[PDB]
C-alpha cells in the first residue's frame, strides 16, 4: 500500500515500517545478546532440575508409610470406608 | 529493495538503563550467594543490625 | 541539643530556598525522597521476630510537651509500628514524591501553596500509621479533611464546590460515628491503646452496639452501599495528586482501620455479624461493578473500579482466615499501586491535554500516541487481575478466605473477576480502536516523567505479581494477630 | 544463628505485665508454625510417593494419603486469641 | 525537661510574629526585632505554667 | 420514545429536545457523515441513553424479531433434548458382558480394606 | 565556592527593564531581535547561584535574583514553545531528574534488595530448622547416619511421630 505516515512519533514497536539502516548492525548484538542469554540461563538452571522417577528408594517411602501406621494407629482412626 | 528508514543506535538510554539495573541486580544477588561457604551468611545481613527481641 | 540544631538549621535553609528559588517544588520533592532513606533505614534495623512494636515514642506528654519522653506516667500520644503498620508507610512514601512529582508542569498558580497542602496531607497518613491509640489514630484521621478540603475546592475541574462539599460531609458523617464508639471504649477501659486490647473482653450486648459505630464508620471510608454516593463526584472534580492520594492511600487506610481497630477486641461480635458484612460487600462489589457500564466520565469509571477491589478486600478482612488477611494486605498494596496510574491516565495525561473526561471524544488513541496506548492497555489488564501483578495474588487469596467464612457467598463472590473485566475493557477498546477522532487534534506524547511515573508504578505491581512473597517478612505475625477460630 | 527462646502458656501468667503476656503469644505463634511444617513434611513426602509409585500409589502410600488428609483440618493459622480470650473447663 | 519545653513556647512565639506579619501583609521577616519579644513572652508562659506543673506533682507525693 | 425504558425515562429530561433515537449500525453507511467511524454528522443532537445506539453499543441483529428468535432457538433445544430422551427408550442392550477383575475385583490394589471394600470392588 | 556574581545580576535588570513582554516576544510568527533573545535564554541556563553563597546575603539580593530568573525562565521557555532555541538536540536533561535517578530510583532499588534478603529471615526457614532440630533433641542417634540418610530419617520421625507440643500449652482443657 505504502501510504505517507507521519514519521514525527516514536514507538516501541517502531511504528508504521521501521526499517533502520544499520539492521545488519544491531542484528548482531541482539542475536549476540540472544544466544548470551540462554547458555546463560540452561546451566543456571541445570542444577534445578531432576529426574522425576528413581530420586529416592522405594524403601525409604514404604518405611514412610510404616511411619504413618505409626502415627495414625496412635490417632486411632478409621478406614475411609468404615461406617 | 525494502526501502530503508534511517539508522538508529543501538543502545538507547533506556536500554542502558534497564539492562544495567537489571543484570546488576542478578549479578549481585549472585555475589551474595557466592556467600553460602565463604562467609556462612549474606553481605547485607551484616548490615541488619535488629535491636535483639529482649 | 544536636537534634534541635538540625531542625534549627533546616528550617533556615527552608527559608532561604523560600528566598532565592521561588518555588519550593525542588525542596518538597527533596524532603520527601529523603523521606524515603529514612523509613528504608528504619526498615533495615527492623526486627522481624517480635510481634513486639519496634520503634516506639511518645509525644504531647506531661513531663515533656514537646518531644520526646521516659516516664512512668504517659497521658500522650503513643507511636509505634509493626509489620501491617510498616508496609502501608511504605506504600505511602514511594507513593507520595510521585504525586508530589505528578503536577510539576501542572499549576501555573499558587505553586507553593498546593505543593505544600498535597505534600502535607501525606506527613499526615504517615503518622497515621504510626499511631497507637485510638485518640491518637483518630486525631489525624481527619486531619486529612482541612487541607483535603481546601485543595479539592480550589483546583477543582468544575463544580468542585459539590465534591469539596461530600469530601467533608460523608467523611465527617463516617467520622463522628466512628468517634462514638471510641469514646464508648475510652470509658469502658480508659485506655485508648492498640496493645492492651488484646487481654481486654467485653460483654456480648456492648461489644454488639461499639461494632455497630465502628462498621458504619468503615462503610463510609471504604464505601459500602449506603455511601459510595461520594465516591464518583470526589474523584471526578479533584487535582491529579489529591485524587491519587484518595484512592491510594485513604481507602487503604480505612482497610488498616478495620484490621487494626475492629478485628483483634471484636473477635466475639464478629462472629455473629460477618454475614451482615457479607450482605453489604458482595452487594457493593456487584452493584457498583455493574454500575459502571453506563458512566460517561472517564473518571468516575476509575472511581468505581476503586470500589470493586476494596469490596473484595474487606470480605478477605473478616474472613477470619489466614489467606484472607495476607490477601487483604495485598489488595492493599496492589491496588495502591495500580489505580493512581490509572489516574494519571485520566486525570494526569489526558485532562492535561484536552481538560475533558468525557469517553466519547477519545477514540483511535492508538494512532497518534502508541507508547501511551501500551500503557493503557497493561495496566488496565493489571486492574482486572490478570495474574502476575499481585492485583489476582490478592484476589485469589481474599476470594478464597471469604469462600472460607462462608462458600455460597464466595462463590457469587467469585463473579467480580468478570465484572471487573466488563467495564475495564469496555472503556480499553473504546480509547484504543478506530479511526482517531476527528474532534482530536495530535498533541505531544507521553513526556519523560508520565513515562516514569509509570515506570515505576507497574514495576512496583510485577514486582508483588512475580513474587508476593517480597513483603511476607513483615505481615506473618499479623496473620496470625487476628484470627479468632479457638 | 537460630536462636530458641522458651515456651510461655497462657495459663498462670498473670494477665498484667506485657513481657509474659506477648511471650505467651509469640509462643503459641512459633509453636503452631512448627505445627504447620508438619503437614507441609508430609505433604513433600507423599508428592514423593505419587513421583514413585505410578499406578500403585493407590496401595503404597494410602495411609501417608489419609494422614494428609487427616492433618488437614488441624494444622492452619488458628490464633491465639481463640485460647487467649476464652478458657475451657469453664 | 524545662529547657526543650522553652523551645517549644517561644517557638510558638516565633510563629505569632510569623502570622500577624502575614496579615499585616509584610514579608516574614519584617521588623525582627518583635520574634525576641514574642520569643520570650511565651516562653515565659511556659516558664509559668511548667512551674504550676512542678508544684502540681509533689502535692500528690505528698498524699502517700 | 422506541424501547420501554426509553419512555420509562422520558419524564425525568426537563430541558432535553426528547429525540427519537435510532441505532447508528442501523442507519446504512452510504450516506456521507461526519464520523465515518460512527455514522455521525457532527453536530447531531444525540439520543437520551446514547449508548445502546452508539456503534459501540451491542450489534442487535436485525433480520428475525427478538421475540420471535427465542422461539426457534427453544426450538432447536427441545426438537435435540427430547428425541435424545425418546431414544433412551429406543436403544438395544448390548451384546457381551462387561469384564470382570481378579484379586477380587482389585479392592486391594485400589488401597482398600475388607472393611473398606464397598467402596471399592469392580466385578469380582 | 560557587559564589555568584552581583554586578553583573545588577546590570541584567537593567537589559531586562527595555525587554517586551512575553506575550510578544515571540508573536511574530529574523534576527534583528531572535538574536539577541535567544542567547538572553542562555542567561536562565548559565548556572550561577552559589551553594553556600545564598546563606550569607540578603533579601534584596534574592528578590532581585527571583525576578532576573522569573523574566529568564519566561524568555527560555516561550519561545522552546516556537522554535539556544533555534536547535533540535535532546541534551538538557530536566529539573527534576537530579534527585530522583540519583535518589529516588537507588533508594527504591535499596528497598527492593532489603525486601528480598530480609525474606532470608523467614519464619518458614526458621520454623523448618527448629522443627529440624526438635527431632535431633528426642532422638539424637539419626547422627550417627551420614548425610544423605538423616534427612531421609527425619522424615520418617515427622511422618511418625508428633513433635509439637502444642497440647502442653492447653493445660486448662484437662
Amino acid at each position: 500500500g505504502r501510504y505517507p505516515f507521519p514519521k514525527d512519533v516514536i514507538s516501541m514497536t517502531g511504528g508504521w515500517w521501521a526499517n533502520p539502516s544499520n539492521w545488519k548492525l544491531n542484528g548482531l548484538f541482539a542475536t549476540g545478546i540472544a544466544v548470551g542469554l540462554a547458555l546463560w540461563v540452561s546451566t543456571a538452571t541445570l542444577p534445578y532440575t531432576r529426574r522425576r522417577e528413581g530420586i529416592t528408594s522405594e524403601s525409604d517411602i514404604s518405611k514412610w508409610n510404616a511411619a504413618a501406621g505409626v502415627w495414625r494407629e496412635r490417632h486411632g482412626k478409621i478406614s475411609t470406608g468404615e461406617a | 529493495g525494502p526501502e530503508l528508514t534511517p539508522a538508529v543506535p543501538f543502545f538507547q538510554p533506556y536500554v542502558l538503563k534497564w539492562a544495567g539495573v537489571s543484570l546488576g541486580l542478578v549479578a549481585f544477588y549472585q555475589f551474595n550467594s557466592s556467600y553460602e561457604a565463604k562467609n556462612g551468611h549474606t553481605w547485607v545481613e551484616t548490615f541488619f543490625h535488629p535491636k535483639s527481641r529482649e | 541539643m544536636f537534634l534541635t540544631s538540625i531542625l534549627l538549621s533546616s528550617l533556615y535553609l527552608f527559608n532561604r530556598i523560600l528566598a532565592w528559588q521561588g518555588n519550593v517544588k525542588h525542596f518538597y520533592l527533596f524532603a520527601s525522597n529523603l523521606l524515603l532513606l529514612f523509613i528504608v533505614v528504619l526498615y533495615i534495623n527492623f526486627n522481624t521476630f517480635s510481634n513486639s512494636f519496634q520503634f516506639n515514642f511518645e509525644l504531647f506528654n506531661s513531663l515533656n510537651p514537646f518531644g520526646l519522653s521516659n516516664s512512668d506516667i504517659s497521658n500522650g500520644l503513643l507511636f509505634g509500628i509493626d509489620g501491617l503498620s510498616l508496609t502501608f508507610i511504605l506504600l505511602t512514601v514511594l507513593l507520595i514524591p510521585l504525586t508530589l512529582l505528578g503536577n510539576w508542569y501542572n499549576i501555573n498558580f499558587n505553586s507553593n501553596l498546593y505543593y505544600t497542602l498535597v505534600l502535607a496531607i501525606g506527613l499526615v497518613i504517615l503518622l497515621n500509621f504510626w499511631a497507637l491509640d485510638y485518640i491518637s489514630f483518630y486525631i489525624l484521621f481527619e486531619a486529612t479533611l482541612p487541607l483535603l478540603f481546601i485543595l479539592i475546592h480550589i483546583y477543582g475541574s468544575s463544580d468542585s464546590e459539590r465534591a469539596s462539599f461530600y469530601v467533608l460531609m460523608f467523611t465527617l458523617s463516617g467520622s463522628l460515628f466512628m468517634l462514638l464508639s471510641i469514646v464508648v471504649i475510652s470509658i469502658v477501659l480508659n485506655t485508648t491503646n492498640f496493645i492492651n486490647h488484646n487481654l481486654f473482653v467485653l460483654s456480648l450486648d456492648l461489644q454488639t452496639i461499639i461494632w455497630l459505630g465502628l462498621f458504619i464508620a468503615i462503610m463510609v471510608k471504604t464505601p459500602l452501599f449506603p455511601i459510595h454516593v461520594w465516591l464518583p463526584v470526589v474523584h471526578s472534580e479533584s487535582p491529579l495528586a489529591g485524587s491519587m492520594i484518595l484512592a491510594g492511600l485513604i481507602l487503604k487506610l480505612a482497610l488498616y482501620a478495620i484490621l487494626r481497630l475492629l478485628l483483634p477486641l471484636l473477635c466475639e461480635a464478629q462472629i455473629l455479624y460477618t454475614p451482615m458484612i457479607y450482605i453489604i460487600s458482595l452487594l457493593t462489589i456487584i452493584l457498583t461493578s455493574l454500575a459502571t457500564l453506563r458512566q460517561i466520565d472517564l473518571k468516575v469509571i476509575i472511581a468505581y473500579s476503586s470500589i470493586s477491589h476494596m469490596g473484595i478486600a474487606i470480605l478477605g478482612v473478616c474472613s477470619n482466615t489466614s489467606l484472607g488477611i495476607y490477601g487483604s494486605i495485598v489488595l492493599g498494596v496492589a491496588h495502591g499501586f495500580v489505580s493512581p496510574a490509572l489516574f494519571l491516565i485520566v486525570g494526569g495525561i489526558l485532562y492535561d491535554r484536552y481538560h475533558i473526561r468525557i469517553v466519547n471524544y477519545y477514540k483511535g488513541l492508538t494512532t497518534y500516541m502508541p507508547q501511551l496506548a501500551t500503557y493503557i492497555i497493561i495496566l488496565s489488564f493489571a486492574n482486572i487481575g490478570t495474574p502476575l501483578t499481585g492485583n489476582f495474588t490478592g484476589e485469589f487469596l481474599s476470594l478464597q478466605g471469604g469462600f472460607i467464612r462462608n462458600p455460597i457467598i464466595g462463590g457469587i463472590s467469585c463473579i467480580s473477576v468478570l465484572l471487573a473485566a466488563i467495564y475495564q475493557l469496555k472503556l480499553t477498546n473504546k480509547l484504543t480502536g478506530g479511526i482517531s477522532s476527528i474532534y482530536m487534534h495530535r498533541t505531544n506524547d507521553v513526556t519523560i516523567r508520565e513515562k516514569f511515573i509509570m515506570n515505576i508504578l507497574i514495576i512496583s505491581t510485577l514486582i508483588i505479581g512475580i513474587c508476593p512473597q517480597i513483603m511476607y517478612n513483615l505481615l506473618y505475625w499479623t496473620v496470625n494477630n487476628y484470627i479468632y477460630i479457638i | 544463628e537460630h536462636q530458641r527462646p522458651e515456651l510461655v502458656s497462657f495459663d498462670d501468667i498473670n494477665y498484667n505485665d506485657h513481657k509474659k503476656v506477648r511471650e505467651a503469644q509469640e509462643s503459641y505463634t512459633r509453636e503452631q508454625f512448627i505445627r504447620l511444617e508438619a503437614l507441609k513434611t508430609v505433604r513433600k513426602a507423599l508428592e514423593k510417593c505419587y513421583e514413585e509409585s505410578g499406578p500403585n500409589h493407590f496401595e503404597d502410600c494410602k495411609n501417608l494419603a489419609e494422614q494428609y488428609l487427616d492433618m488437614l483440618p488441624t494444622h492452619r493459622l488458628q490464633g491465639y486469641l481463640g485460647y487467649q480470650r476464652n478458657d475451657p473447663s469453664k | 525537661a524545662l529547657f526543650t519545653s522553652l523551645v517549644g513556647a517561644s517557638g510558638l512565639g516565633f510563629a505569632t510574629k510569623f502570622l500577624s506579619n502575614k496579615i499585616r501583609l509584610k514579608p516574614a521577616g519584617y521588623y525582627p526585632l518583635g520574634y525576641v519579644f514574642s520569643g520570650v513572652a511565651w516562653a515565659g508562659l511556659g516558664l509559668v505554667l511548667h512551674n504550676v506543673h512542678q508544684h502540681s506533682l509533689e502535692v500528690l507525693e505528698k498524699k502517700k | 420514545i422506541r424501547a420501554s425504558f426509553d419512555k420509562a425515562e422520558e419524564p425525568m429530561l426537563g430541558d432535553y429536545p426528547d429525540i427519537d433515537p435510532f441505532p447508528a449500525q442501523l442507519k446504512n453507511p452510504y450516506k456521507k457523515y461526519d464520523d465515518q467511524q460512527d455514522r455521525r454528522n457532527l453536530e447531531e443532537p444525540l439520543s437520551v441513553n446514547d449508548d445502546l445506539y452508539d456503534m459501540w453499543s451491542p450489534d442487535r441483529f436485525t433480520h428475525f424479531k427478538n421475540q420471535d428468535a427465542l422461539k426457534y432457538f427453544i426450538g432447536f433445544l427441545t426438537i435435540f433434548f427430547g428425541a435424545s430422551y425418546v431414544a433412551t427408550y429406543f436403544v438395544p442392550e448390548k451384546a457381551a458382558i462387561p469384564r470382570e477383575f481378579p484379586y477380587e475385583g482389585l479392592w486391594k490394589e485400589s488401597g482398600g480394606t475388607e472393611k473398606s471394600k464397598a467402596f471399592f470392588g469392580q466385578r469380582s | 565556592l560557587r559564589a555568584y556574581n552581583e554586578e553583573k545580576e545588577l546590570a541584567l535588570k537593567q537589559r531586562l527593564s527595555q525587554l517586551p513582554p512575553p506575550g510578544k516576544a515571540f508573536v511574530t510568527a529574523k534576527e534583528a531581535e531572535l538574536a539577541e533573545l535567544a542567547e538572553i535564554a542562555a542567561l536562565y541556563k548559565t548556572d550561577r547561584v552559589g551553594i553556600l553563597d545564598i546563606l550569607l546575603l540578603g533579601n534584596k539580593h534574592a528578590r532581585l535574583y527571583r525576578d532576573n530568573t522569573a523574566l529568564l525562565k519566561d524568555y527560555y521557555y516561550n519561545g522552546r514553545r516556537i522554535l539556544w532555541e533555534i536547535k533540535r538536540e535532546g541534551a538538557e536533561k530536566e529539573d527534576w531528574v537530579n534527585q530522583m535517578y540519583f535518589l529516588y530510583a537507588p533508594s527504591l532499588i535499596l528497598l527492593l534488595i532489603v525486601m528480598v534478603y530480609k525474606s532470608r529471615e523467614d519464619i518458614t526457614f526458621w520454623a523448618k530448622k527448629e522443627l529440624d532440630q526438635r527431632v535431633l533433641d528426642k532422638h539424637p542417634e539419626i547422627n550417627d547416619a551420614p548425610e544423605n540418610e538423616r534427612d531421609a530419617l527425619i522424615v520418617e520421625r515427622i511422618i511418625a511421630g508428633d513433635y509439637d507440643k502444642l497440647a502442653s500449652l492447653q493445660k486448662k482443657a484437662t
